[PDB]
């Protein structure tokens, strides 16, 4: 509470508050002493991240306390089994390992995703450090800002960023850039005098991160570091908690599936295993059996690499994300809560628009110069340039021509900076240029004067007269001009002229423009003669009478790529919005032009300006468009802005406060919508962190707008924005996909495992081989299912409705496990029995053999043959019904993924081998498989034994059955989009 | 959730949808087994060499753990018991079925001769191990501590052992030659082999009443108060008896405690 009184105490009561002078500063002493108690002038960083918590924040999710759960289930199954003697319980603690194995793998691997974004994002951002102009003891030196200690002297300058929060004493024509604190585009002036009891909109007051654009002041600190505006609203931002990604809550939707039928199976069974004439013990044992198998091991692994795959992407493009969810979230984005200043606009004064020639031309505002020019033909515009560029201290700083000329630096005052990059680009080499017309007089901008002047000679020895060329605020240069350069003729300054001059003026001025006049006088070769003695003070040259040249006016425009970004996400259905903390006119002027507001739009303002009638008569439900200001939105309350945001669709918030951007994004997030804010300032931070996903530029961005995004956009492009929505549109439906196809093969190994438990057959498929699936023969088929590409217009469908439109829904996730996995079964149990009775057993004496089948203490067991058999013999022929189910399952899974390629489209439509990465796997799918089977060795280190090609064959049938049946599905659901068809059979 | 008219159409749906492929399943094993014939087995792939059994049979862990009191026949009795109930079908009048062989030398049924389409399977009956047989001697051996142990091999569909000598049986222990003579076994019938006209097998279909060929190791030499290992090996040309991941093909390991 010590800055709500600082600016509007007297100098006697500041000197005496922080034991100072306002002439002479701190002593020595008790400014080191100062910087002992109150620390460094700088912001404290995020200070818990021990390196070891990073990595245990990766082994918490969905799927990993699904595993972890699980995993946990296997020991206690394990001891149980134990104590009842059970014996190869081996495979409860290889499972149970596995299960904590992928979890610790996979978090390592987004450990080591993470760590290099951050070293990415801190590769771009500037080390040195800044300096301040310091007066202490009553000397003036420099020193680092970190330095700074509360009640410290210091001064201010052009280009000079302001190092603390400063108080201001004395100031001369100083003029300063707060665009990352309030919204404000146009140079805020500084002034001593008391403006208001806010320090936020008093003018005596000069903020932490902010930079003097013109002028000089000198003045106190009245707060360093986490004290100052900048450090509270970034302390209030880390305050606020970021809520869970789409992405997350839908794989934790899904594990809430996978574990609801998990322990409805482990539960129906139990008891159905106790009427069998089970142990309780035992009947438990296969309860839990069961929803473990229900767990899909590999899934984990496969979401993440086909995150990071996005991630890989994205990335390329220069657009970092942090973490992999954030790479889905600008697909489900249905809102886009965006900053103004430095996110929308390049936050640089540019020259817009000229009047010259009796017309408003219209200059390129873009950076890379992709737009169009105006007319460079007419004398009167060779004329008005050498104005412009003679009349001009700015300059361009050393060793810049590498650099694009917008993107160079200048020391220079705010307008005069813009207007020489304007003849750097219109004329070429405008510095050299303009020492080609030495300069004898110059009288640079005051208020007693009120404009700006220099007289020269000029560039070829044929001419000996003198030029003068004046710029200033237009009615001020025009009350002192008497001719008007029109069409190459010099034609007097009559009241059809005046009256266009001033019509123009307001034209220019209503699209909040900063407007300047420029005008010539060629002094006589008679009257000036070479070597005059120009004198200010008695003006000896003429200051009226002179010939007016034109007008240029400056905006801050609109980034190159924005405009057509706008336009790319609206198509795609994403409601835009804009907060910005700049006034009303300039926000809905950029608006408009960057597609916020479209053509033919008003607000209920500009309806009753052309129906003449009071505002509050025309209808609210008429006006599309709609700008609410910080002061009007205080005194709405969620009732008003909610209906005030669903009657007007193109919204635009000017004049908010930090705070004011997150209670937008809460009330569009509380009314369901996915909120992506973009920012650069720091009054964007608590409105990043809030939203489902912050986008922060990486050049324009600030630290704390930078830290509280999720993503950045690092060569500061927009149009990567565009780049995400399809990008995260595309993997979520890709994960439909594969996570579908991953999803169906859960069933195909738990079948034979509770038939072995009902009919009591010998065991069809052991625990070893399904990890030997799920964790090593599927993965890359399924993540292959990563590269599939649109099946619509991707980029033209809505967002979808996060309540309707899920990851797994009960009709997915149901018709994957019981239809194709039933399929899939069948076919196992098919060259079961076959390998079985091919081998000696028939299916009718397989059922109830179990018994004697596992026992060790039978080893002349007779098969349907009447043959004995040794206990390491049926072993072996076990181990055969293993590699036979397994090589069943396989098939069915070849066919399972180009199944799974397309929802809607039929695999003839798109073709089978458009997916290259997908052939390349199923064919890595087929070898790993055979070199399990026929590798020497593999029976006894794993379950897996070379068998006769005879029952390779034998499921192929069933994998062609399922490929018929999804494609009658899609071609039923396609040719005929009737509703009984689609919601039964579609995912 | 879904409507009561829709989740009886859905149910149908899934009721019809397991009727479809469970019927699939059914005309598939309806195939399955007529691909393959009653007297042979299509490939037998893990049956490359035969198992032997013995008995009687009692394990505790770690595979075959026999002990007994000879004072004390309670110890003994159950073993006993074993070999008589496992002999009860070796009896001439359970075994009725078959015909006296002779044949001395493979006996090779080319063609199915015998009562409704049945074959000729020769006759073993216990009286052939004369002094194990349970007469006179209804111990078997083991009052005494001259337990009989007998031996058995498994049967394979059309498998031969070897045509130059007999297949015989030699038991003998491991790591006892130190201190103590050698073993002194006597088998039945004489030097422990199996008659060739036993084989090969045609199976439980051809042959309903076959019964296998039979030795009885009776131990004289196995100390008392010890603990020993014996090893019954097959010897023959067709007979691997020793692979590290099946110990009961081709030979027989137990561990014998006989104590007084
Ligand atoms: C679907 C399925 N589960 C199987 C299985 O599960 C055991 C061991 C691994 O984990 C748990 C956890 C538990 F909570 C309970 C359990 F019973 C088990 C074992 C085998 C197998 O290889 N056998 C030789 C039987 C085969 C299986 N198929
Ligand atoms: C075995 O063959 C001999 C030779 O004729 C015969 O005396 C005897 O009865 C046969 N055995 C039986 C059980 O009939
Ligand atoms: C078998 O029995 C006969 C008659 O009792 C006897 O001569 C012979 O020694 C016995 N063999 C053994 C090993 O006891
Ligand atoms: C054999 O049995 C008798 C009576 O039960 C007993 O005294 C003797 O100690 C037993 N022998 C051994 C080695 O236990
Ligand atoms: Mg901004
Ligand atoms: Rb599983
Ligand atoms: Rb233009
Ligand atoms: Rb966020």
């Amino acid at each position: 509470e010590m800055e709500i009184n600082d600016h509007q105490l007297s100098v006697a009561e500041l000197e005496q508050k922080y034991q100072t002078s306002a002439t002479k500063g701190l002593s020595a002493s008790l400014a080191a002493e100062l910087l002992l108690r109150d620390g460094p002038n700088a912001l404290r960083p995020p200070r818990g991240t021990p390196e070891y918590v990073k990595f245990a924040r990766q082994l918490a999710g969905g799927l990993q306390c699904l595993m972890w759960v699980a995993a946990a289930i296997c020991l206690i199954a394990f001891a149980i089994q134990a104590s009842e003697g059970d014996l190869t319980t081996d495979d409860n603690l290889y499972l149970a390992l596995a299960l904590i194995a992928v979890v610790v793998v996979t978090g390592c691997f987004g450990y080591y995703q993470e760590f290099k974004s951050t070293n990415i994002i801190a590769s771009f951002k500037n080390l040195v450090p800044q300096q301040a102009t310091v007066i202490r003891d009553g000397d003036k030196f420099q020193i680092n800002a970190d330095q700074l200690v509360v009640g410290d002297l210091v001064e201010m300058k052009g280009g000079d960023r302001v190092p603390a929060d400063i108080r201001i004493l004395q100031a001369q024509g100083c003029k300063v850039d707060n665009s990352s604190l309030t919204g404000e585009s146009e140079p805020q002036t500084r002034s001593p005098e008391c403006t208001h009891e806010s320090p936020l909109e008093t003018r005596n007051i000069a903020f932490f991160s902010t930079m003097c654009l013109e002028g000089t002041a000198q003045g106190l600190v009245v707060n360093t570091g986490d004290r100052t505006i900048i450090g509270r609203i970034a302390s209030l931002a880390s305050g606020v908690e970021n809520e869970k990604t789409p992405i997350a809550i839908e794989i934790e939707h899904f594990v809430d599936i996978i574990a609801g039928l998990a322990i409805l199976f482990g539960a129906t069974f139990f008891i159905v295993a106790m009427c069998i004439g089970y142990t309780f013990l035992r009947a438990m044992v296969f309860f839990m059996a069961i929803v473990v198998a229900y767990v899909p091991e590999g899934l984990l692994a496969t979401v993440t690499v086909c995150l990071s795959l996005t991630a890989k992407r994205l990335a390329s493009k220069n657009c970092v994300v942090k973490n992999l969810e954030a790479v889905e979230t600008l697909g489900s984005t249905s809102v886009i809560c965006s900053d103004k200043t430095g996110t929308l606009t390049q936050n640089r004064m540019t020259v817009s628009h000229l009047w010259f020639d009796n017309h408003i031309h219209s200059a390129d505002t873009t950076e890379d110069q992709s737009g169009q020019t105006f007319d460079q033909s007419s004398e009167t515009w060779r004329a008005l340039c050498r104005v412009l560029t003679l009349c001009n201290r700015a300059a361009f700083k050393s060793g810049q021509d590498a650099v694009p000329v917008p993107k160079r630096i200048v020391i220079g005052d705010a307008s005069e900076t813009a207007l020489l990059k304007f003849s750097e680009l219109t004329l070429g080499n405008a510095m050299g240029y303009r020492e080609r017309f030495p300069k004898v007089c110059e009288i640079p901008f005051n208020s007693t004067n009120k404009f700006q002047l220099s007289i020269h000679t000029l560039e070829d020895p044929r001419d000996p007269r003198h030029v003068l060329v004046m710029k200033g605020a237009p009615e001020r240069v025009l009350e002192r001009c008497s001719s008007i350069l029109i069409k190459g003729q010099e034609l007097p300054l009559d009241e059809q002229w005046r009256e266009a001059f001033q019509t123009a003026y307001l034209s220019l001025g209503g699209l909040g423009e900063r407007v300047l006049g420029f005008c010539q006088l060629y002094l006589s070769e008679k009257d000036y003669p070479p070597g005059y003695a120009f004198d200010v003070e008695a003006m000896n040259f003429p200051t009226s009478g002179l010939c007016f040249a034109g007008l240029v006016s400056m905006i801050d425009p609109p980034r190159a790529t924005v405009p057509d970004a706008v336009l790319k996400c609206r198509t795609a259905g994403i409601r835009v919005i804009m907060v910005t903390g700049d006034h009303p006119i300039t926000a809905k002027a950029i608006a408009a032009s960057v597609g916020i507001i479209s053509e033919g739009s008003e607000t209920v303002e500009d309806i009753a300006a052309r129906l003449r009638v009071p505002v509050d008569q025309v209808n609210r439900k008429d006006a599309r468009a709609c700008v609410i200001n910080g002061m009007q939105l205080k005194d709405m309350d969620p009732s008003e802005l909610v209906e005030a945001l669903r009657t007007h669709p193109e919204m635009v918030f000017a004049r908010t406060s930090p705070q004011q951007k997150l209670v937008i994004v809460e009330s569009c997030q509380r009314l369901g919508a996915i909120v992506a804010v973009t920012g650069d300032g720091v009054n964007d931070s608590p409105a990043l962190k809030k939203a489902d996903i912050g986008v922060a530029m990486g050049i324009a961005g600030s630290d704390a707008a930078k830290n509280a995004a999720d993503m950045i956009l690092l060569d500061d492009n927009f149009a990567s924005i565009v780049t995400g929505v399809e990008q995260g549109r595309l993997i979520f439906d890709n994960l439909k996909k594969s996570i579908a196809y991953t999803l169906t093969k859960n069933i195909p190994e738990l079948t034979p495992y509770l038939i072995y438990i009902t009919v009591s057959v010998p065991l069809p498929l052991g625990c070893i081989t399904i990890l030997f699936i799920e964790l090593c023969t599927d993965i890359f088929p399924s993540v292959s299912l990563a590269y599939e590409k649109a099946e619509s217009d991707i980029m033209h469908l809505r967002p979808r409705n996060p309540k309707r439109d899920r990851l797994v829904n009960e009709p997915l996730a149901a018709y994957s496990y019981f239809q194709i996995g039933a399929i899939q079964s069948f076919a196992g149990f098919t060259d079961y029995f076959t390998a079985m009775a091919q081998e000696g057993w028939f299916p009718l004496l397989c059922v109830g053999l179990r018994p004697q089948w596992e026992n060790h203490h039978l080893q002349d067991l007779q098969d349907s043959y009447g043959q004995e058999w040794t206990f390491g013999q049926r072993l072996y022929q076990q181990y055969t019904c293993y590699t036979v189910f397994f090589i069943s399952i396989e098939m069915c899974q070849i066919a399972d993924v180009l199944i799974r390629k397309t929802r809607r489209l039929s695999a003839f439509q798109q073709g089978f081998f458009r997916n290259r990465i997908l052939v390349i796997a199923i064919v890595f799918q087929v070898c790993i498989g055979c070199f399990l089977c026929y590798c020497p060795g593999m029976p006894n280190i794993f379950n897996f034994m070379p068998i006769r090609f005879q029952w390779w064959l034998v499921p192929m049938p069933f994998s062609l059955l399922i490929f018929v049946y999804d494609e009658i599905r899609k071609l039923g659901v396609r040719c005929c989009p009737g509703s009984w068809w689609d919601q039964e059979l579609y995912y | 959730g879904r409507t009561l008219s829709r989740w009886v159409w859905i149910s149908l749906y899934y009721v019809a949808f397991y009727v479809v492929m469970s019927g699939i399943f059914a005309l598939c094993i309806y195939v399955l087994m007529r691909t393959i014939d009653p007297y042979t087995p299509d490939y037998q792939d893990q049956l490359k060499s035969p198992g032997v059994t013995l008995r009687p049979d009692v394990y505790g862990e770690k595979g075959l753990d026999i002990s007994y009191n000879v004072s004390d026949s309670t110890t003994w009795a159950g073993l006993a018991h074993t070999l008589h109930r496992f002999l009860a079908g070796y009896s001439p009048a359970a075994q009725e079925g078959s015909i006296n062989c002779t044949s001395e030398k493979y006996f090779f049924q080319e063609s199915f001769l015998a009562p409704n389409h049945t074959k000729f399977s020769c006759k073993f009956t216990a009286d052939m191990l004369q002094n194990c047989s349970g007469r006179p001697d209804p111990t078997f051996g083991f009052a005494e501590g001259k337990p009989c142990f007998i031996i058995k091999m498994n049967r394979i569909v059309k498998f031969l052992p070897g045509n130059s000598t007999a297949p015989r049986v030699d038991c003998a222990f491991l790591d006892q030659p130190r201190d103590g003579p050698p073993l002194q076994v006597e088998y039945f019938p004489a030097n422990g082999t199996y008659s060739l006209h036993y084989f090969p097998y045609y199976g439980k279909k051809a042959q309903p009443h076959y019964s296998n060929p039979l030795v009885a190791a009776k131990l004289l030499n196995v100390p008392r108060n010890r603990d020993v290992v014996i090893v019954c090996k097959i010897l023959a040309e067709h007979v691997s008896f020793d692979n590290p991941h099946d110990p009961y093909e081709g030979k027989v390991e137990f561990k014998l405690k006989i104590q007084k």
